[PDB]
């Protein structure tokens, strides 16, 4: 009975639509919330936050979207965080994309579904809260989002739902992000996360 | 020519009854013909099978894997979501209001 | 309390010892005032009852 | 999400004229998009107009 307890766990492919359309993708939040927009405007980025709920090769992160014209060098970045307000450090960088602007679509409002494949996955925990940062140059690219309007918190590990960062540098994200150079915010991106593509991936012990 | 224990009539029933009583233990159905390999290979794979049951025990005792969006602190957990929350009501004198919430 | 009437602010209430909630159990939350009209973001339903 | 044995079936809604029948079927799908086949039937209702 452990043994397919240990089993039920390790599931990844019974995850309900309303949260992606791919057999197993989480949602930071789920498509059934979606209220309005945010816009990754150059010499800024739009930072979501995340907690892993159960231990995963994230494979395949998503977004739905709209702006496919003027960008060049679109870069997503993801950085695994401290678990403590007090630390003046905010988190430790994880993942570096190459250039992604190839890989954007959409023109009108209901967008279109957009994914990048991590070309090797990244293990994330259970518990792990996860940042996925959104980097553009040249126009401005539009994600579907939830106007997510909320009180800036003092005392639990992350200020309020999402950040924003002035970033000067967008060829060379951080290796690590301060408490400090950061800003809270409310408007925050869907991010998607999936294993992969298909049907399939759902761990059982020999 | 040496006389049993524990219901054996000779020490090689005894011993043979122990180690066939281990093995129809784990098999389940009562058996005959077990030997010293078999006890290693079937131990074996329970002492898998309770350590796995012992980390699906560890992964249901997370309190700490709950998303922000149901509350900030990593803990936090509520009766609904954040991303539902519309208009609001007032709790006043005379009339007070109650929540439900499952566990 | 929280000294705004502004559209939010977080508040937080420790309980002195903590309460044994078990799996499936089914709880209710009260809120009461006396002297004024404290507002918490909630949500309308449209919801009927049910028997 | 998790294994049960489907029992009971809910929704919320109005309309209660001319109609003679109402039939709800649950069909069990396909796991995979590039194959020709959505789905196979699982359960037929009786007519459902007396609910």
């Amino acid at each position: 009975r452990g043994g397919f307890a240990w089993d039920i766990l390790g599931i990844q492919n019974n995850k309900k639509p309303k949260s992606g359309l791919y057999k197993s993708e989480r949602g930071n939040f789920d498509l059934d919330t979606l209220n309005s927009t945010v816009s990754v405007a150059p010499g800024t980025s739009i930072i979501a936050f995340d907690v892993i709920e159960q231990s995963m090769p994230i494979g395949l992160i998503t977004w739905i979207g709209w702006g496919t014209s003027g960008i060049t060098e679109f870069y997503i970045n993801v950085y695994r965080c401290v678990d403590d307000r007090s630390d003046p450090e905010l988190g430790e960088l994880i993942h570096q994309s190459e250039n992604i602007a190839g890989l954007l679509a959409g023109s009108a409002s209901p967008g279109a579904n957009m994914a990048y494949e991590l070309t090797t996955p990244i293990e994330a925990v259970a518990g792990d809260l996860l940042a996925y940062e959104f980097i553009a140059v040249g126009g401005t690219h539009t994600m579907r989002g939830r106007d997510f309007n909320l009180p800036d918190n003092d005392g639990a590990p992350i200020g309020n739902v999402g950040a924003t960062r002035s970033l000067s540098t967008p060829s060379l994200p951080p290796a690590t992000l301060d408490k400090a150079d950061v800003t809270w915010t409310d408007n925050v991106p869907r991010v998607g996360i999936a294993v992969d593509t298909g049907t399939g991936s759902d761990h059982h012990d020999p | 020519a040496v006389g049993g224990v524990l219901g054996g009539g000779s020490i090689e029933e005894t011993i043979k009854r122990i180690v066939d009583a281990i093995v129809s233990g784990i098999v389940g159905v009562t058996g005959i013909g077990a030997g010293i390999s078999d006890l290693q290979s079937l131990i074996e794979q329970i002492s898998s099978a309770a350590a796995r049951g012992g980390f699906a025990w560890d992964i249901l005792g997370i309190q700490n894997n709950k998303k922000p969006k149901s509350g900030l602190y990593k803990s936090e957990r509520g009766n609904f979501d954040l991303d539902t929350l519309n208009s609001t009501v007032s709790v006043a004198p005379g009339t007070s209001i109650i929540a439900f919430d499952v566990i």
